């Protein structure tokens, strides 16, 4: 999420949370094999649909309701 | 060894296709320089780089 | 004697939400079947404008082809 | 033509500087909007 | 983390922490030189190591311990 250090010395950060058997896109640096980099965590459709309350079908997010 | 006496043509002479100044060996591309150990240590000749400045050859090696 | 005559009816549009201003749809308008069984496609032959604050509306579709498929 | 280096005066075309903006409404987009 | 604007018309999103010095991913529109965008932040192998507190080695994340 962030990561620094402060003026005084002290480093300050974050540490999301990690799961396995979860499925990550992967950047390879100057497009080398053997160079992979994480970009972010992409969930499956049942799992997104299962963490969800929202009933709606679609719809523009400019409606009131 | 062969003699002349067994030549029927040649084509022989220098170029300057191949040209560089800077050789190093760089290890497995994985490592990287802003999150870890020392990335690559190359090497020149003073006099070689007035002529072909910072002329670099780079050669990943999976073994190091 | 009368050639191929084609093949229309009525198809109902069903909206996520009712209506917030007074949309349209062109005349040719296609229309298909996800159904493998019945490719064929429709289209329509007249405009027709949603009214604002509606919430469904009924238009006439043509076949584009014309015999036992339509 | 060999006077001061004119050339050839076909060279600057009637369609040379004659031109204008592009924009959408010339093939397609303009067929849904007769209203 | 998020952005974008409500049916009344007032603009909302979040300002995530930005720090000086942190390594940061960047990919390059059509792979054009001269046309850089951040994708997230990365820290070090020490950062990471100072900021959690877990003191497992290794092992697989199904295990109840």
């Amino acid at each position: 999420s962030f990561i620094g250090r402060t003026p005084e010395g002290s480093v300050f950060g974050t540490k999301p949370l990690i799961t396995e058997g979860s499925v990550v896109l992967i950047g390879f640096l100057n497009d080398d094999i053997n160079s992979p980099i994480i970009l972010s965590v992409y969930g499956d459709n049942e799992q997104n649909k299962m963490i969800n309350t929202n009933p709606l079908d679609g719809g523009k997010f400019d409606t009131e309701s | 060894k062969v003699p002349t006496e067994d030549f029927i043509e040649e084509d022989v002479g220098k170029s300057d296709v191949e040209t560089y100044s800077i050789f190093t060996a760089t290890p497995a591309g994985m490592l990287k320089e802003l999150n870890g150990d020392v990335f690559s240590k190359p090497q020149f000749h003073p006099e070689l780089t007035d002529r072909y400045g910072y002329t670099k050859f780079e050669v990943e090696n999976i073994y190091l | 004697k009368r050639q191929s005559k084609r093949a229309y009816g009525d198809v109902t549009i069903q909206f996520y939400q009712p209506l917030d201003m007074r949309m349209y749809i062109p005349a040719g308008t296609t229309f298909t079947s996800t159904r493998q069984e019945y490719p064929q496609q429709f289209e329509t032959l007249v405009d027709y404008y949603a009214e604002p604050d509606s919430t469904e509306i009924v238009v006439e579709v043509y076949c584009k082809e014309t015999g036992v498929a339509g | 033509i060999l006077e001061d280096g004119k050339g050839s005066p076909h060279r600057f075309a009637g369609l040379w500087n004659q031109s204008s903006d592009f924009m959408g409404g010339l093939m397609g987009e303009d067929t849904s909007k007769e209203l």
